């Protein structure tokens, strides 16, 4: 494990987790807005409020999860670019001086 | 023994103060309730709170408006106040 | 002079939150008070309903001193850039500083940060106004905040009236003393 | 002088930034605050939603100070070539460059970066020019970006103007003050 | 006890803090996301993605 | 200002840097009237 194959391990990473924090937020929001309905028919409307909120809440920070994510993604693909072309020039490098 | 160490002068203190101090406490969480809502602001707008509570009520059958902000003995002792 | 321009932020901030708090807790507690005064009239101890009445006259008069100075707060902190450029005291700050110096030794049992707000108002416009303030000298102060912060008992027509308003909710018979409902 | 050129350019870039995400926010907050507002009429505060509504003005005017900062922002760093060659400062340049300098200290509660920007201005420009600016002795401030920086209290009529217009997107009862919409 | 070492100024400070704070790193991600869009902004060109 | 940090963090209401009965004021006065 490279010092930027260990780099490359912890970006791959940090992207599911934001992945995993998006789904977590999408499933919270379906099951907040389920609370909401039976606050409404209840007619606590403080709750009910509570509860809007809260959904609305995870909603809007999944798509903050799931934009940081995709960044996080982008930048992992680059540094795989530049993990296998560093491998390929130490071995063309290698290649040139066995054959010279 | 008890009575005379905890005299019913001290208790009425002590009272006093658990009751001071859980109003100092009730401010406290107050502002930090203020803070996280303010921290939080852009992740949960007013506008997009009051169309999932209409979308509720209206899907609920209730009769109420959610954008719209929502006794008799008390404006009767106002008016008295007023008029002495 | 010992003047924060931050200190009295905060601590205004403080005590319009206290505020709020109180006079909320105060309206509950008036409301359970007003049954206790029906339940001394169903059982005939109107003399003693008469002086129970007055604790809450005076609980009544309390939430709207607070209601004002809450407002007195909020100015200030609208206006906070007049308090901390000049150094003089503006024209339109002038009935919220001196009624704020006027009502911390009155109410500093109750809102601990109103006293350091005016220990702060008194830096910022000199002690010897302080005392102006206190004693109302400076002739500012808030003449319907001083009545509600006033030592004196209720007008017993007031008593009376509050009596007959109470009586009517909780449906309790009562008959008010004819000399003060004749006073009127 | 301590001028450096690279540092003028990543605090713009900044200021711009932090500005852009400060207008969201406060924008935000004044559709809460407004509701507050309603809130107040709907229970006939109405002293206070007037006091209330002072705050609501100050922000919205500071949105567009941050606003106007922000195109200077851009402005500098769009011609940031014609900073980095002359040691003069150019006619298309002086509107932006005074401005930053004089706003600097109003702002640097929430923009810290702003100052670091006014810093290197004065640097690049002269300690003297930089204190001509704060002043507006040098007299090229823009004046719509004072107006709205002012420490001064709105016109009453626009505090009344406001509290019509919250009141009918609320659907609240509201009676305007006669002598001030009198003014009008 | 607690509320002396903790009296309301100081949450009061705290908070500001906290927020402002949050408030720099908004700040700094937004840079970050910015520069990973440039790095890699022909890989996603606007008029394939529209 | 060690004291002050040291006071604030305690939540201690007083100011470190300024300086900080009856009966004896009474008698003293007697002495002026006298």
């Amino acid at each position: 494990m490279s010092n930027m194959e260990k780099h490359l391990f912890n970006l791959k990473f940090a992207a599911k987790e934001l992945s995993r924090s998006a789904k977590k937020c999408d499933k919270e929001e379906k099951a907040e807005k389920a609370k909401i309905k039976k606050a409404i028919q209840k007619g606590n409307m403080e709750v009910a409020r509570i509860h809007a909120e809260n959904a609305i809440r995870q909603k809007n920070q999944a798509v903050n999860f799931l934009r940081m994510s995709a960044r996080v993604d982008a930048v992992a693909a680059r540094v795989q670019t530049a993990v296998t072309m560093g491998k390929v020039t130490k071995s063309m490098a290698g290649v040139v001086k066995s054959m010279d | 023994a008890t009575l005379k160490t905890m005299n019913l002068e001290k208790i009425s203190a002590l009272m006093d103060k658990f009751e001071h101090q859980f109003e100092t406490l009730d401010v406290q969480t107050q502002q930090m309730e203020d803070t996280v809502s303010s921290t939080t602001t852009l992740t949960t707008p007013q506008n997009q709170v009051d169309m999932l509570l209409q979308e509720m009520a209206d899907e609920a059958g209730l009769d109420l408006n959610m954008e719209l902000p929502q006794d008799e003995l008390s404006q009767r002792l106002a008016r008295l106040r007023d008029q002495v | 002079s010992g003047f924060k321009a931050e200190r009295l932020r905060v601590n205004l901030r403080l005590v319009i939150n206290r505020l709020k708090l109180l006079e909320k807790k105060k309206t509950e507690l008036a409301q359970k008070a007003r049954k206790e005064i029906a339940d001394y009239l169903a059982a005939g101890k109107d003399e003693r309903a008469r002086i129970r009445v007055e604790h809450i006259i005076r609980e009544d008069y309390l939430v709207e001193a607070m209601e004002i100075l809450e407002l007195y707060c909020d100015l200030l902190l609208a206006r906070f850039g007049l308090i901390q450029s000049m150094k003089e005291l503006d024209s339109g700050l002038a009935e919220s500083v001196s009624t704020l110096i006027w009502a911390a030794p009155r109410l500093q049992s109750e809102v601990a940060e109103l006293k350091i707000v005016a220990d702060q108002l008194c830096a910022k416009y000199s002690k010897e106004y302080g005392k102006l303030c206190r004693t109302n000298q400076i002739g500012t102060v808030n003449d319907r905040l001083m009545h509600k912060l006033s030592v004196e008992a209720p007008p017993k027509i007031l008593v009376e009236r509050y009596l007959i308003e109470i009586a009517k909710n909780y449906n309790v018979p009562y008959e008010p003393d004819s000399v003060v409902m004749a006073e009127a």
